[PDB]
């Protein structure tokens, strides 16, 4: 999340476009990356 | 005399304080991407990295 915002700041008052992909996509990537993670996780490990 | 030799084991020293303080070097970083306009973000980054 730290290098996301630091990568937006990098690309703002340049290319406003790109940065503000980038940020509507991680809005969606982080929060499904960290649901399936919990989901493996909890998985692998309520099973054994 | 019996005299044994211990070899002290790295993995939980690495896991502990070697790679908390590495990343937080890693994160001290950060401070260059940023514009030099902005006065209080570089100012937070650098005090929460000497703190940490
Ligand atoms: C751990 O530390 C101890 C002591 O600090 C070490 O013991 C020392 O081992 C050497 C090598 O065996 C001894 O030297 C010996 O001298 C006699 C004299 O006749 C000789 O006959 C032997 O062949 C050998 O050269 C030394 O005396 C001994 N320390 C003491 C105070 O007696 C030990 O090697 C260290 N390492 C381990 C794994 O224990």
């Amino acid at each position: 999340a730290l290098i996301e915002f630091a990568t937006v700041n990098y690309f703002t008052k340049s290319q406003p476009a790109r940065a503000a992909k980038i940020d509507r996509l991680s809005r969606i990537a982080f929060p499904l990356l960290f649901g399936i993670f919990n989901l493996v996780y909890w998985a692998t490990y309520l099973n054994r | 005399s019996l005299s044994f030799k211990l070899k002290r084991n790295i993995g939980y020293f690495i896991l502990q304080t070697y790679m908390p303080s590495i990343l937080i070097t890693i994160l001290s970083w950060v401070s260059f991407w940023i514009n030099y306009d902005a006065s209080a973000a570089r100012v937070a980054l650098g005090i929460t990295t000497v703190l940490t």
